[PDB]
């Protein structure tokens, strides 16, 4: 927020702008912005690289949606936390690395569409699966045994469960069919796991997400 | 001596001929148009506008007219392939540009975008437009019989079919606009490569209310497979007013009696398709018809111009035949007016081939590969003739398994549902055709290309040929596409800052060609303003430079800066191509 | 030979109705001009607002009239011009008014496709600057003041400055277009001095909102023209209707005396009070202006290469609203002559023909408004208002004037004599529809000018005699409904013909072969062309089946010709019109 | 969303001299530029909207009023 108010005062500073100008020197200014010198060519890219830093306020993608929990109530998988050239405070990147946002994607449940968000939250953690994610189901009942807490699990695309019309989940998931994406009441993910495999290490993982004893 | 004397003689008053009609209107060129036809369509047969129809119509006038009564984008946002219409579904895709990858691109391409208005709703605008103008003459009940033609022009044979009397019409130019199996292209001897009749189909209009179905997943097209039915026994549901009112096609094999008539018949086949008995169906028409695949090798023979159908078909995916006939005419008209004005030789008339040919040619394999495609949604499902209803619903219920049948019939309907794209957004196809030989002189520069499908993805460019880039610009407080000041049947030399001599050579291009050229300043000399920057980022060459547009909105030449303004009025004498 | 800042075809000093208008002109025809307004805004307050049915015509053709209908007031609730003593009082007389009155509206109708409407200036002003940087072929520089100007055999020089930088450049144009309003610089820097007189009278407008639905609904029009009782005949209110009835005008006529504060917005709150003579009612001021009635037309509307329109040429009281419709008029007159001496189609002496036309008609309206303005007098005058009369006094001469006496039979006899004079600004259908050119761009035929014995000002004659307004008929392109008035002007030489008038195809490729110019051949009622359903054209066209209508882009007669026998006389004709 | 003006209606970041004069500078706003708009509409089942705190402070307690588990007590 602070760096974004700096930034706006570079726009008045790019066309010359300056304390003691008169009206009619800085109607002037403006006017005399599209000469063919030295002067105006410079101010003419400080215009354009002023105005291009007000982005960072005006589609500041990443810092509105794209933060992520890299420590709290969430169980890191071993990945690397996913990143790109790009300029992490306006470009958002979807992932379920554990302490993102879960990712939208359309789903549609019958003829009721539903984002992967609606599905998940409403005071409850949620694990989202796929095909060949049967086992998910007794490791969900142990865990509650384990903790107290219930684990809705919720198939996509599988067992008569939401579908994912567009292969989108398919795509954003980043785990194999078989895997869970583990979602927390508030939307973030706490944990996530490549396939069916991991099953038995949910009783742990909730229970270390609660931290209880 | 003939009973009728007129510059352009326009055969048939379908999309082709009535654009035609209103851009010679527009023009101010008397003509006669002739359709032999009492009426206007009265089923609605094509439907899809794309962006560049839309450009077309800004450009004629009757954009409002048109957006007035059309489906709007949004309410095409997929394409569907499922079992039965109330059963459940198999894929889907994002079409015509709404889906979030393609949106972008879309929005930024074009001041239009796609809309669905039906041809009996769309014909009736152009006739409008064209009688408000009362430039030309409408004869509907007139068919065109014979043609011959001489150095001088074009001497033609009609019957007035209310009186049966036959009468002449001289004229300098002829349109055959007549749709396929041209009349006036078979007197002109072209014979069209391809084939006919390559399948056939049977559309039935009704309405119904299929909202429950539809509404929750909007698309033009629905695209169904009866658990049962061999795959090439698709059904086909299009929406023509959300969710109300649709057609229906059918695809029966070479052994099978179509009776149009039966309507209890076509009835319960569409209640088949829809897969629920309980939904009132009220049948508007049913027609049968013949899948053809064929493009004229050439358009045009001396005097006489073939545009539309008449020289192009193809089966009705990607809806590129009316967008492709509007474009067509939209090609031909501002060249013949200025032959009529004796500004422009017969040169420039032979044009229209060496520029609309290759985009027939092109539009026509698009569409067959596109018809293919469509096979192979069923085949990856594990759907082949002789298989029950049962072992159909087994194989859509068993898709989801965890097994590697499953695993690789997934797989395969991904592939096959991605190469659909080629129909739903194939943006290149639809904007992106450039003409690489015409009315155009080149600047030596290579064609623009990446490693992206042409096909799929629209590359903006000031490639002489290219239709000429959708930028905003602000004139005053009124926000206008780079299209809207272009166009309007002149010659506009786009221009910025250092670009003064750009003045005195369009000003000698006038005196040396008699055809004006209006200089038009951006971002300088009070011009329209670039508010985003957008068009110093598109047009490809610098400030004191130039791009040079037709009065199609295509890009006739352009040059770097300010340093080949000595050359603008022999590139107006060749694109003219003026003695 | 120094170098000027800017070449440009035509320059148009003035951006009101005239200025604009003529912008939207040269758009429409695609002819590069400049245009410069000593305002930053357009106009601010309403002002003028009766368009009349000719207005409504060039609208349609210069393609803003849709636009212009949405916002406007129809002409059905200008039904009647009334005389009262307050708005909540008695009512004096009252006429029909623009044609609604049934002796008049069958000739309001039949005579143009349009009828008239009510938009403010500052409504209107807009509309035409949006057409204008729609079209986007010349270019409106608001805050932009002419300065001075030389010109010579070939072009017109221009100084200009710019009032926000301060900086002053030059403008070299062809042709120069003043349109620059009341007191015209342009016309100061030609040596042309107004005939007439300034400030034969003061006026003050309040453009202000209030409910007044209960004293205009049951009665509706635009004017409504009262004497408040104890006052003096001069001190006539004049309600003007501006969105009903909710929007008003109120003018007063402060005499010689009378310090008048424009910024007292109590006192002027507290006359329109007692106009309207109901103290309950809430009256919310916007503007209100001094302004000074003028009575003058220039002797010249143009001097070389520079030409004058609007209120530059021509200044009056608004009575009749003439002033408005008659500046649209002058602009479209005069657009599409330049246009055919830019393309050297035609010589100068085809640009002579704006003065010959256009200047009588200044005459004619500055006249016509002024005796108008007469005859409002002649009201209070007849009720035997005086001045030094008592509240108590008038009230008596209203409530004895429906009495038995000798007095009140002569007194209303003198209310319907000056009642009857009224129809000179209510219902004056041949001034606003029925001028015709007799010297201009035109060939007369030998034919003399129709008369009748109507008078000429009341009313409008149809006549397709060579400088007249082309006659309105219906017609119809197969199932398209449209007027003689739509299926010509739009830019272009239009001929209709008929049966038998073949002949014509070969007389117009010759003259366009000739002149350069493209006259365009439509026949009605024959050869598959537009049809005259209920042969009303064949009435009004005064030639016969096979004969000719030649008219000009302005929808004026340039000439006509009983039969096709004539077919040969056309290229000499059009040589003639366009004076080459 | 049914008392907020929807995203679009902030299409754009103006820079300008005054709200009258000329303008300075503009760049789209809150992803509805082209090249911003696919990632937007990719990102969220949600777009942006504007509502004033005046209003959203009275939905936020009516919600809460109408649930009836806790209590709000003002002043
Ligand atoms: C179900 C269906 C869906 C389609 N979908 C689309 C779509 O979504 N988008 C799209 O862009 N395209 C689509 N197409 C294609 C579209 O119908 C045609 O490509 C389009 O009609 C081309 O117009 P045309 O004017 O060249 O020919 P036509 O519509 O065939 O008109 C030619 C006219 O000439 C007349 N004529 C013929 N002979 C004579 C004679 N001797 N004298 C006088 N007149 C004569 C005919 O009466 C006719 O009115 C579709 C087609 C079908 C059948
Ligand atoms: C209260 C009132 C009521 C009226 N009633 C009616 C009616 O009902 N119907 C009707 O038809 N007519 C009516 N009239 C007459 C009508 O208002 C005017 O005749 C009309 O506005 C004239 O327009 P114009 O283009 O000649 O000039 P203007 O309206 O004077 O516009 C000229 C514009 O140019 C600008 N300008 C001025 N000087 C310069 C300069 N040197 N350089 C550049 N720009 C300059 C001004 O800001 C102005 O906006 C009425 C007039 C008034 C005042
Ligand atoms: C599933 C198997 C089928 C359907 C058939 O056996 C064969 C393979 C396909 C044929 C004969 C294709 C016919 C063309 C078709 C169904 C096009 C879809 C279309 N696309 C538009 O694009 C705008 C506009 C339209 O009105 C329509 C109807
Ligand atoms: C009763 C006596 C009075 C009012 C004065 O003393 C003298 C006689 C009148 C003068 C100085 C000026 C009158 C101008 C006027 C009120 C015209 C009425 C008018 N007619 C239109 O025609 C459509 C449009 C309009 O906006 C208006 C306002
Ligand atoms: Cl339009
Ligand atoms: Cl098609
Ligand atoms: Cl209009
Ligand atoms: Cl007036």
């Amino acid at each position: 927020a602070f760096r974004s108010m700096v930034d706006l005062i570079g726009i008045p500073q790019a066309l010359g702008f300056t304390e003691g100008q008169s009206p009619e020197e800085q109607w002037r200014l403006l006017d005399t912005l599209h000469e063919d010198t030295e002067e105006a060519r410079q101010r003419r890219a400080a215009l354009a690289a002023a105005t291009a830093a007000i982005h960072g306020q005006a589609n500041a993608h990443g810092v509105e949606l794209g933060y992520r929990y890299r420590t709290g109530a969430l169980v890191p998988d071993g990945t690397p936390e996913p990143a790109d050239e790009r300029d992490p405070e306006l470009y958002y990147r979807a992932t379920t690395w554990p302490g993102a946002r879960l990712p939208h994607a359309w789903l549609e449940n019958g003829r009721h569409r539903c984002s992967t968000l609606d599905v998940t939250g409403r005071g409850r953690f949620t694990l989202l699966t796929g095909p060949g994610g049967e086992p998910w189901r007794d490791a969900a009942r142990d865990a509650a045994l384990d903790t107290g807490v219930e684990v809705a699990v919720l198939p996509i695309g599988a067992g008569g469960g939401p579908r994912d019309p567009y292969g989108t989940w398919a795509e954003l998931r980043e785990v194999e069919e078989s895997g869970a994406v583990l979602v927390r009441p508030d939307g973030h993910v706490a944990w996530r796991a490549r396939d069916h495999g991991h099953a038995k290490e949910l009783p742990e993982v909730m229970a270390r997400v609660l931290h209880q004893p | 001596a003939p009973d009728i004397r007129v510059p352009v003689l326009i055969v048939g008053g379908g999309p082709a001929g009535l654009t035609a009609a209103l851009a010679l209107s527009r023009y101010g060129v008397p003509h006669l148009l002739v359709n032999r036809h009492h009426g206007t369509a009265h089923t609605p047969r094509a439907h899809l506008l794309n962006q560049r129809t839309g450009e077309i119509f800004r450009d004629l006038g009757i954009a409002d007219r048109v957006e007035a009564h059309a489906t709007p984008g949004h309410l095409m946002a997929n394409h569907v392939f499922m079992s039965t219409f109330a059963g459940p579904e198999v894929a889907r895709i994002g079409a015509y540009g709404n889906g979030p990858d393609r949106i972008g691109e879309y929005r930024a391409a074009s001041p239009s975008g796609l809309c669905n208005l039906p041809q009996h709703l769309l014909e009736p605008l152009l006739v409008e437009a064209v009688q408000e103008a009362c430039v030309g003459q409408l004869r509907f009940g007139h068919e065109f019989v014979s043609l011959e033609q001489d150095e001088h022009g074009v001497t033609s044979r009609i019957t007035d079919r209310r009186t049966g009397r036959d009468y002449t019409v001289r004229s300098d130019y002829l349109i055959g606009a007549d749709g396929a199996r041209s009349r006036v292209l078979a007197q002109l001897g072209i014979a069209l490569d391809g084939a006919t009749g390559i399948a056939r189909a049977v559309t039935t209009w009704f309405e119904a209310d299929l909202s429950r179905y539809s509404a929750h997943r909007p698309a033009l097209l629905y695209m169904g497979a009866v658990p049962g039915s061999p795959p090439a026994d698709g059904r086909v549901f299009v929406s023509l007013r959300p969710w109300t009112e649709w057609l229906h096609l059918t695809f029966p094999p070479p052994t099978a009696d179509v009776d149009v008539e039966d309507h209890e018949a076509v009835r319960a086949g569409i209640r088949e398709s829809i897969g629920d008995p309980t939904v009132d169906v009220t049948i508007k028409n049913v027609s049968a018809w013949e899948v053809n695949s064929a493009v004229a090798p050439r358009y045009a023979s001396g005097r006489v111009f073939c545009v539309g159908d008449a020289v192009h078909q193809n089966p009705p995916t990607n809806g590129l035949g009316l967008n492709s006939a509007v474009a067509d005419s939209f090609n031909l008209c501002w060249k013949l007016k200025l032959a009529l004005e004796g500004l422009a030789g017969p040169g420039l008339l032979d044009t229209y081939h060496d520029e609309r040919q290759p985009v027939g040619r092109q539009i026509v394999d698009r569409a067959f590969r596109s018809m293919v495609d469509l096979i192979g949604i069923p085949q990856a499902l594990g759907f082949t003739e002789g298989q029950s209803p049962e072992e159909q619903w087994r194989l859509l219920d068993t898709l989801h398994e965890d097994t590697e049948e499953a695993r690789q019939r997934r797989a395969a309907l991904a592939a096959a549902t991605a190469a659909i794209h080629g129909q739903a957004n194939a943006h290149g196809v639809e904007l992106g055709y450039r003409y690489r030989t015409g009315a155009l002189v080149p600047d030596g520069t290579p064609e623009p290309a990446d490693e992206r499908d042409p096909e799929l993805y629209y590359r903006a460019t000031t490639w002489p040929g290219a239709r000429l880039p959708h930028a905003w610009l602000e004139n005053g407080r009124h926000r206008c596409s780079t299209l809207d000041v272009t166009g309007r049947g002149r010659f506009t030399l786009l221009t910025g800052p250092g670009g003064e001599p750009w003045r005195d050579a369009a000003r000698d291009a006038a005196l040396d060609t008699g055809v004006e050229v209006a200089v038009l300043p951006i971002g300088a000399g009070g011009g329209p303003r670039d508010p985003y920057g957008t068009w110093a980022e598109l047009r490809e060459v610098e400030e004191s430079g130039a791009v040079l547009v037709r009065p199609d909105g295509h890009v006739a030449w352009r040059a770097r800066d300010h340093g080949h303004a000595k050359e603008l009025p022999e590139v107006m004498a060749r694109v003219l191509h003026q003695p």
